[PDB]
């Protein structure tokens, strides 16, 4: 996947 | 304003900067990083990915059609999330949409799973017409148990406007078209109602619209 | 650039059906697919990522397969929430694009428009511009085709058209095709007639007026 982030 | 809600001007001159800002918010954890999208929709093009940049960093992808025309910022301090687009025309017109994704690591027993949520929309208009409230023409019946009659929203700018029938009291049965852009520049829509023939002596039909762009509000009464 | 193509642009089911639409990528985007739900005001909601993973949230109704090239999305006991356009967007690679879009419309029994026309009024005359307008009122299906005649000549490029959006408790639609001219070829011509058709209309209905 491109473009995403990560969250926690 | 709601998570990525834009705000802007609705309306831009051609050849000029559209600007806009998104409403975005830190995460939960000093870890978190999203990657934040202008996307845009149009009827013909449908939907275009504008551009975007992780939250995290200074860096920014964007669409190979757009690349030059398009400056994407940030500014944490306003909890903003920003498009400039220079050089617009009139095919720059379209609802401007944000976008967040982010995976989602959470837990070792909750993870691999994504956020990918976008806000409300912004209609932004690229033409250079005039703010102009709308003429208001009803028409008018012209069998048997039901009539249709309407009324004709024509050479206002810029959109929207909110049309009622009876002050809102005659609600069903109404169909408002989406306006259409005419040749002039300026938009134009129907909105017509079908009654009961029966109820043409009984019931007053009057037409009211709204223009908040122009401060316009126009009452007709459409009679045979 | 990558590109998704849809399949079907429009799709009109009935409630309980089982309905599914395609896309594939112009390469192979191993799994990075998702599909999205969007109401005719709101802003297009997650359904499907990772080509077959339901979001939190989703009703299984909802289920999506494919890899590499081809995906689909299946909604299994169709819903009036159903109703809306469907979306592919692939995250593979930048840019992010997405699918042209899938209308899902209910089925319901058709129904012939109900016709009328309105000639512009002493206002409208001495605006410059003339704008007649002709209403096919509570239809199905969708499809349906509108000329203008004016004096026996088609003018039907003069003319655009305007649809409602499905209506919630008929599953009719609302078609306004609006002929505009100027006051000088308007008073030049008599006759007025918009002329159309529909499946279910056995023959083409005219609604005509002569000006003045």
């Amino acid at each position: 996947a491109v473009g995403i982030g990560a969250v926690f | 304003q709601v998570q990525l809600q834009v705000s802007g001007p609705g309306v831009v001159r051609p050849s000029e900067t559209l600007s806009l800002t998104c409403e975005v918010s830190s995460g939960s954890t000093s870890r978190d990083f999203f990657y934040w999208s202008w996307v845009r929709q149009t009827p013909g093009k449908g939907l275009e990915w504008i551009g975007g940049m992780y939250s995290n960093s200074e860096e920014t992808n964007h669409n190979p059609s757009l690349k030059s025309r398009v400056i994407i910022s940030k500014d944490t301090s306003k909890n903003e999330f920003s498009l400039r687009l220079t050089s617009v025309t009139a095919a720059d017109t379209a609802v401007y949409f944000c976008s967040s994704r982010a995976k989602i690591y959470y837990s070792a027993s909750y993870s691999g799973g994504r956020i990918d949520v976008w806000g409300p929309g912004l209609l932004v208009t690229v033409s250079s017409a005039s703010t102009k409230g709308p003429s208001v023409f009803p028409l008018a019946p012209s069998s048997e148990s039901t009539a249709a009659l309407g009324c004709l929203v024509k050479d206002y700018f810029p959109e929207p406007v909110t049309v009622s029938w009876n002050s809102g009291s005659l609600t069903s049965g109404v169909h408002t078209f989406p306006a259409v852009l005419q040749s002039s520049g300026l938009y134009s829509l129907s909105s017509v109602v079908t009654v009961p023939s029966s109820s043409l002596g009984t019931q007053t039909y009057v037409c009211n619209v709204n223009h908040k762009p122009s401060n316009t509000k126009v009452d007709k009464r459409v009679e045979i | 650039d990558i590109q998704m193509t849809q399949s079907p642009s429009s799709l009109s089911a009935s409630i309980g059906d089982r309905v599914t639409v395609t896309c594939r990528a112009s390469q192979g985007i191993d799994k990075d697919l998702s599909w999205f739900q969007q109401k005719p005001g709101k802003a297009p909601t997650l359904l499907i990522y990772t080509a077959s993973t339901l979001q939190t949230g989703v009703s299984s109704r909802f289920s999506g397969s494919g890899s590499g090239t081809d995906f689909s999305l299946t909604i299994n006991n169709l819903q009036p929430e159903d109703v809306a356009t469907y979306f592919c967007q692939q995250d593979f690679s930048f840019p992010l694009t997405f699918g042209g879009g899938t209308k899902v419309d209910f089925k319901r029994t058709v129904a012939a428009p109900s016709v009328f026309i309105f000639p512009p009024s002493e206002d409208q005359v001495k605006s410059g511009t003339v704008s007649v307008v002709c209403l096919l009122n509570n239809f199905y299906p969708r499809e349906a085709s509108v000329k203008w005649k004016v004096d026996g000549a088609l003018k039907t490029g003069n003319s655009q058209e305007s649809v409602t959006e499905q209506d919630s408790k008929d599953n009719t639609y609302s078609l306004s095709s609006t002929l505009t001219l100027s006051s000088t070829e308007y008073q030049s011509h008599k006759v007025y007639a918009c002329e159309v058709t529909h499946q279910g209309l056995s023959s083409p209905v005219t609604k005509s007026f002569n000006r003045g």
